[PDB]
């Protein structure tokens, strides 16, 4: 029975970990949210067959660099996560994410994933990128690096409210599936 | 104010929240180290017409030395738990009384890839995928194969300070467990720091060799011979001798032992062995702005390499004061890694040696 691993990689604290709580529970958002997200299989229905899409984090590995790789070998999609409200982790995309795993696992496919749309409305979060003459990720901003970096595509989403949530992952399935080839070996 | 904000629970209940997550997170761990152990590594000893003795080296390394080592520490956080106000529960000391017994898993990280390439090899062959699926199944395991479950301890030993800094953020800084959460967090932070070191050393040995054979001109033994660490290198003034001539050298700190080179004057990547210093035999004199006795010369961001025994003395020079500074670290860094090694015995492998100088033989002698 045919599988997709699926590898969330970015920096630390931007919500990789909420994001696949919130994908794979179904919580009240008043809930306390774990700080860790174990390994996770779930049966999902493509061209009317079963496929087991294996989903795994990559919380507290952002500075442990010959720790990081270990995770990647068999990987048929990944998620480059940053956060819309965090300008450093979007750079990051860029400096050190798409470089280390276009490294490792060149014919692997990849999306760029923006988290915490909610907090673009947030006031504190707004204040506080403000004091620094910041201002959060546009999505014309990502999409134009999306394109550049050769991500099949970017998506946004909030692990919160769910907005975008079911559907970076329906993107992240199609990516693996579209005409093992493209599958992470050996490195 | 305003009251703005949605629904958080309180900061006591958000403690008691990560305590529960603490327990229940390691209580699930152990249960992945025993289905391993019990589903897979005991059935795969048991069929030795499939898997030879090497075969499980490779493929389950010490996991079954990280599921007794994660026994103990499991029984050892629930007698912290206090059953009657869960919040109050005082984890710190176990991580605390435990922190050498993580240094397993510097071993499981290290050949984990190894582990993966064996995997694959096997799952090429329909034999080897059954009987895998048969394990899982009869463990009761999710839908996750056998690579995946091992890459479970490395996971875990990246997620411990992640959940010590979420227990930190809700204790306050009167709590009995404060101060034990926050040199845990340190402890268990410093753990990691040092797995990834030690990979990254183990992984640069290579490079090590590469490098000393891209140098002209080489004198003297193999910097392996003594030393498989490169601290810190870049560019200074030197001399050598009290009224010498000052020239600018690059220099390579390894421990034991500093290298100096002269970069070619047109072609600015070809380097010149230009001799060595036994970094054992030197002490570092942090020298003071100004003007120095015979040696008689004066000095913008400078220091000095006395011999202990001897008389002998080098004047080193940085440009910027960030300079002098970084280069005073990686002195104080080469004692401390030095100390640190022959305490714990840490040697490099023949085997080592003998991997990294046919590497060089790979591009032509």
């Amino acid at each position: 029975m045919q599988t997709i691993k699926c590898v969330v990689v970015g920096d630390g604290a931007v919500g990789k970990t909420c994001l696949l709580i919130s994908y794979t529970t179904n919580k009240f958002p008043s809930e306390y949210v774990p700080t860790v997200f174990d390994n996770y299989a779930v049966t999902v229905m493509i061209g009317g067959e079963p496929y087991t899409l294996g989903l795994f984090d990559t919380a507290g590995q952002e500075d442990y660099d010959r720790l990081r790789p270990l995770s990647y070998p068999q990987t048929d999609v990944f998620l480059v996560c940053f956060s819309v409200v965090s300008p450093s982790s979007f750079e990051n995309v860029k400096e050190k994410w798409v470089p280390e795993i276009t490294h490792h696992c060149p014919k692997t496919p990849f999306l760029l994933v923006g988290t915490q749309i909610d907090l673009r409305d947030d006031p504190s979060t707004i204040e506080k990128l403000a004091k620094n003459k910041q201002k959060p990720i546009t999505p014309e901003t990502a999409e134009k690096l999306a394109r550049d970096l050769k991500a099949v595509k970017y998506v946004e989403c909030s692990a919160l409210t769910q907005k975008g949530l079911k559907n970076v992952f329906d993107e992240a399935i199609l990516a693996a599936l579209e005409p093992k080839s493209r599958r992470c070996v050996l490195l | 104010c305003l009251c703005l904000g949605r629904p958080l629970q309180n900061r006591d209940q958000m403690r008691a929240n990560v305590i529960n997550e603490i327990m229940s997170t390691e209580r699930h761990y152990i249960k992945h180290l025993k289905d391993i152990c019990e589903g897979y590594l005991k059935q795969c000893r048991k069929r030795r017409d499939m898997f030879s003795d090497e075969q499980l080296k490779v493929i389950f390394g010490n996991i079954e030395d990280i599921y007794r080592f994660q026994m103990g520490f499991v029984r050892d956080l629930e007698k912290q738990y206090n059953n009657d106000d869960p919040h109050l529960s005082e984890i710190g000391p176990c991580f605390l009384e435990h922190q050498d017994g993580f240094w397993i898993y510097s071993e499981y990280c290290n050949n984990h890839l190894d582990a993966c390439m064996e995997l694959s090899k096997l799952m090429k062959d329909s034999r080897y995928q059954h009987f895998f699926e048969a394990c899982r199944l009869l463990q009761q395991m999710i839908d996750i194969a056998i690579d995946g479950f091992l890459l479970t301890p490395v996971q875990k030993i990246c997620k411990y300070p992640l959940q010590l800094a979420e227990l930190l953020k809700y204790t306050a800084q009167d709590h009995s467990d404060y101060r034990y959460v926050a040199a845990a967090l340190a402890v268990m932070r410093n753990v990691t720091q040092q797995i990834n070191e030690r990979k990254r050393r183990l992984e640069n040995i290579d490079k090590i060799a590469q490098w000393q054979a891209s140098v002209l001109d080489w004198e003297g033994d193999d910097i392996l011979d003594r030393s498989s660490e490169l601290i810190y290198t870049g560019e200074m003034a030197w001399i050598y001798q009290p009224y010498g001539r000052n020239q600018q050298r690059v220099f390579f700190l390894f421990d034991h032992q500093m290298v100096l080179c002269k970069k070619d004057l047109i072609r600015r990547d070809i380097l010149y062995y230009k001799g060595r210093i036994d970094m054992d035999k030197y002490e570092v004199i942090d020298i003071e702005d100004g003007r120095d006795d015979d040696f008689n010369v004066s000095m913008k961001n400078a220091f000095k390499l006395h011999n202990k025994e001897t008389e002998e003395v080098h004047l080193f020079f940085a440009k910027k004061l960030e300079e002098k500074i970084r280069w005073l670290r990686a002195f104080r860094e080469e004692r401390k890694m030095v100390q640190e090694d022959e305490k714990i015995g840490f040697e490099i492998s023949e085997n080592q040696k003998r991997q990294a100088a046919m590497t060089v033989r790979k591009a032509s002698k």
